[PDB]
């Protein structure tokens, strides 16, 4: 299919099948668990036009960055696919999983910066700014990770992938330090303690940086 | 159609043939050879310069084409074109046959190239002559069609793949040729490859197949032996 | 000048070759040596404020000790423990959990980063020492031009 | 997984999860909208169907011709072949 | 010119009497003049 | 007298073939190794006379600070740093990048080098292996005779 016409390849590997509750071919043999279809050049081509959305595929790391951190200087002096326009590029550029991706990355990136530098940084007599920013930030993930938890398919899966194991001994270790500190906060071995438990947090934050 | 231009008008009857296989190439839905004379920014007779009923009528002419390979192979390809020895006034020289056999044979190959026609490309090159530079310049065209802004598409994908395969056997065939050289008499192989080639701004075979990032061609041991 | 040689020259495109492998190596390297540095500065040193020693502290330690170069005295000086056995009998009971965290760190960077460096470089000599003296080959005639 | 993730970042990222909640209890209480969706035609349906079942047959035609230009089939199939050939000397010689 | 055209007919004579000589070229040869010979059978036995 | 015996004559056949890998190495080597070397030391004692300890500056430590022996105790004395955190409150800000150049100078040499030895220690064994075991058996009629 893939020698003969690759678009409509494309087309038969994205068309859903009444058979299997409507969903497509690529996430039947993903459900099959074949690993000789999934890594073939075919499907990876077909995976890789969907993580790039409606952009072009030469584009690289730090054009998609450089482009999400410059939203009104980068984004028209583009090529891919005034408020017609503009708009209609805004929803394709921030519609694409490589952006969500990328924003996931830098993201977490900032909250491992952030909760280094309150960690190496010595605590307060009361509750920091910076506490408050990662308890929101923390209770957001939580929310996150209920959110996936739900529209997933079943508990299993979910408890199957190691990164959502390590983003649950994430979120258990800050709430842990941050009770801790917050029980009694103008306590010196309260505080102590808290950042004992935060160095063990901090060492889960970079290995969870890894995904 | 007569033209008032005197380039174009000069060429003879097997130029217009070449010309007719380009159009009707070219004519087929989807088809790479239109998309890269567009996508060449060049006037009629290949020149980068950028009236419009010339310019699509004979779009597809051979000076045009070579103009466009000559920018794919490297900065200094200029291939010299004598139409003026088909005339029946030269009949009377010995070699003059050979020469409009090579010629009209090495105008083919390209064309063939172009398409990525492996097996009549291989047999146009055989009938022409210099057949080392010839297999490294069908490399080289093959190498750099394959990377070109012209033949990315879903269509072009098994295509391009072809393109470097055939890019590997003249390679290959560059390779054998210069290896049976070695292997008969090693003084004129090396005369060979010092050989100054007009068609590339008076520079060696060895100098071309390092343009033409020809590792194979490098590595070997005849061209090692004249670089020692 | 190297390169003339036919043993180093080949040589030297391998050592290009491999800085990938080290690149790839530093990568996998500065998750570890990041999380266990803020982790062990942080347990030292506990109320204080952050300054550039602190960065220091992070960093200096942390990149050494995967070499062998284990600062387990000065560890030991840091951590205010008075006790003939090393991390014990200390003002924090928080800091003797240094050793711990350097003992996962080591084992991690040494025992399983170094090993699988060394994996990855033999892997990647089988699989580029022709082109490399191809390559080599092709700068022959580089030097000659 | 990228695909059904919310745009908004971390921090947020919980403007994203109230507003989907805030949807949620639009469709589960106020039922005001509705959803809207593509379904593909019957034409391109049977074309994809056609184009698949076609390369089908050219995938099996080639695997087939490939494993018949193989070493041990070419062997087994002149092996075959030579078998038969004697037969016909046999009614040959019977002839004669 | 006549040195390099010379090599390059020797060499494409090599290499058509290097690939006859591989062993699956041989083995197609044999199985093409099997069936070659069959055909001969049939025109014998009709003769008969 | 190791060459009559089945297992240790062709180890040592292999030992010579493998020190032409590790002259190799020695040459690579040699290039971070005086490069650091006058580097590090011009930067540790600067404002003083060319002398004998001056070269042996250059090659005393570099050399042994490849098989894991870092001399930071001893580099931070003599920077004249007197901070609690080693290469921080010195005389000069200029002797405070000894760390930075020892960090660079030991992922070149043992990050990469090392590992890029153990991969042509690999690869030369199973080039030469049966090499070496027929002329083990040469010498078994030269030690014969
Ligand atoms: C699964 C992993 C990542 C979590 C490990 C649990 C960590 C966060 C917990 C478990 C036991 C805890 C320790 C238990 C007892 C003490 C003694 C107290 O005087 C200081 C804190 C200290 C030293 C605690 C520090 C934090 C601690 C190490
Ligand atoms: C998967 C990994 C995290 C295993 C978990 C083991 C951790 C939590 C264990 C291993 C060694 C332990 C430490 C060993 C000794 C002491 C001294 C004691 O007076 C207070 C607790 C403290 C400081 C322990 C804290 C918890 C500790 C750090
Ligand atoms: C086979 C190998 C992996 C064995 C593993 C060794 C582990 C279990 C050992 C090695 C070094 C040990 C640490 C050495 C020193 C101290 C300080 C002391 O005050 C509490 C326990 C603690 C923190 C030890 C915990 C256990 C430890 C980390
Ligand atoms: C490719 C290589 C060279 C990267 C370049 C990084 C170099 C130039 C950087 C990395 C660490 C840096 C040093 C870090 C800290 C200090 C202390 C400051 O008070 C003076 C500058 C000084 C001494 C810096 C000089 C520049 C330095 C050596
Ligand atoms: C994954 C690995 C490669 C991380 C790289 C570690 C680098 C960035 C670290 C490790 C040791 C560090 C040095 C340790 C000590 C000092 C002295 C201080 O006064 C200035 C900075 C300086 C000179 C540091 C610069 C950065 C440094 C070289
Ligand atoms: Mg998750
Ligand atoms: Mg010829």
């Amino acid at each position: 299919c893939h020698g003969s016409d690759s678009h409509m390849a494309s087309e038969m590997l994205h068309s859903k099948n009444d058979m299997f509750n409507k969903k497509n071919a690529i996430n039947i043999a993903y459900d099959a668990k074949s690993l000789a279809f999934l890594s073939h050049p075919a499907t990876q081509s077909v995976i890789n036009a969907d993580w790039y959305g409606h952009l072009k595929s030469v584009t690289s790391f730090w054009a998609v960055l450089f482009a999400f951190f410059f939203p009104f200087f980068v984004l028209p002096f583009i090529n891919f696919s005034g408020a017609h326009r503009l708009r209609r590029k805004f929803a394709k550029f921030y519609s694409a999983p490589y952006t969500r991706f990328i924003s996931d990355l830098l993201s977490h990136f900032v909250l491992c910066v952030v909760t280094s530098y309150f960690v190496l940084d010595k605590l307060e007599d009361t509750i920091s700014a910076i506490e408050w920013i990662l308890l929101v930030w923390f209770v957001a993930l939580l929310l996150e990770e209920l959110r996936q938890m739900i529209f997933c398919d079943g508990i299993a899966e979910y408890i199957s992938d190691t990164w959502n194991r390590l983003d649950l001994i994430m979120i258990t270790l800050f709430f842990v330090g941050f009770f801790t500190h917050a029980s009694d906060p103008s306590n010196q071995d309260s505080k102590v303690v808290s950042k004992g438990i935060h160095a063990f947090l901090v060492v889960v934050l970079w290995l969870r940086f890894m995904r | 159609a007569k033209t008032n231009i005197t380039a174009l008008d000069e060429l003879p009857s097997f130029a217009l043939a070449i010309e007719e296989l380009y159009k009707r190439e070219a004519k087929k839905p989807h088809s790479h050879v239109q998309r890269l004379v567009s996508l060449s920014n060049t006037d009629v007779l290949g020149r980068h310069y950028r009236g419009r009923d010339l310019a699509n009528t004979r779009a597809y002419n051979v000076l045009r084409m070579d103009q466009i390979f000559a920018r794919l192979v490297s900065k200094d390809f200029s291939v010299n074109r004598d139409f003026t020895i088909y005339d029946s006034k030269y009949d009377k020289v010995p070699g003059i046959q050979f020469r409009r056999t090579a010629q009209a044979s090495h105008m083919l190959f390209l064309w063939a190239i172009c398409l990525d026609r492996f097996r009549m490309a291989r047999h146009f090159w055989l009938i022409g002559d210099q057949s080392i530079i010839n297999a490294l310049v069908a490399s080289r065209i093959l190498e750099r069609l394959s990377t070109h802004r012209a033949l990315q598409g879903p269509h072009l994908a098994e295509e391009r793949a072809k393109m470097q395969h055939n890019a590997k056997k003249f390679e290959e065939l560059a390779v054998g040729v210069l290896g049976e050289c070695h292997g008969s008499d090693s003084h004129m192989a090396s005369e060979m490859l010092h050989s100054k080639n007009d068609m590339f701004n008076k520079k060696n075979a060895i100098n071309i197949a390092y343009d033409a990032k020809s590792l194979a061609f490098l590595s070997h041991p005849a061209t090692q032996s004249v670089i020692n | 000048y190297y390169a003339l040689s036919k043993n180093l020259g080949p040589k030297l495109i391998m050592m290009m070759e491999m800085m990938k492998d080290v690149s790839t190596f530093v990568f996998l390297l500065l998750i570890f040596l990041i999380g266990y540095g803020v982790a062990a500065q942080s347990l030292l040193s506990p109320d204080e404020d952050f300054s550039s020693r602190t960065f220091i502290g992070v960093l200096f330690r942390p990149y050494f000790q995967i070499y062998g170069e284990l600062f387990l005295d000065d560890l030991n000086s840091e951590a205010n423990c008075l006790g003939d056995t090393p991390f014990t009998e200390c003002s924090r009971e928080t800091v003797r959990m240094v050793p711990f965290f350097l003992a996962v760190y080591i084992l991690g960077s040494n025992v399983l980063l170094v090993n699988l460096l060394i994996a990855m470089f033999n892997d990647t000599y089988m699989k580029v020492q022709e082109a490399a003296e191809d390559l080599w080959r092709k700068q022959n005639y580089e030097l000659c031009a | 997984e990228y695909k059904d993730r919310p745009f908004l970042p971390a921090p947020f990222i919980l403007l994203a999860h109230v507003h989907m909640l805030f949807m949620r209890l639009l469709r589960l209480c106020g039922v005001h909208t509705q959803e809207h969706e593509k379904i593909q035609d019957d034409e391109t349906k049977r074309k994809i169907t056609t184009f698949e079942e076609l390369n089908t047959d050219k995938f099996l035609r080639r695997w087939e011709r490939e494993r018949q230009e193989m070493l041990e089939a070419r062997v087994k199939m002149t092996n075959d072949n030579v078998v038969q050939a004697m037969g016909m000397m046999d009614q040959l010689l019977e002839h004669m």
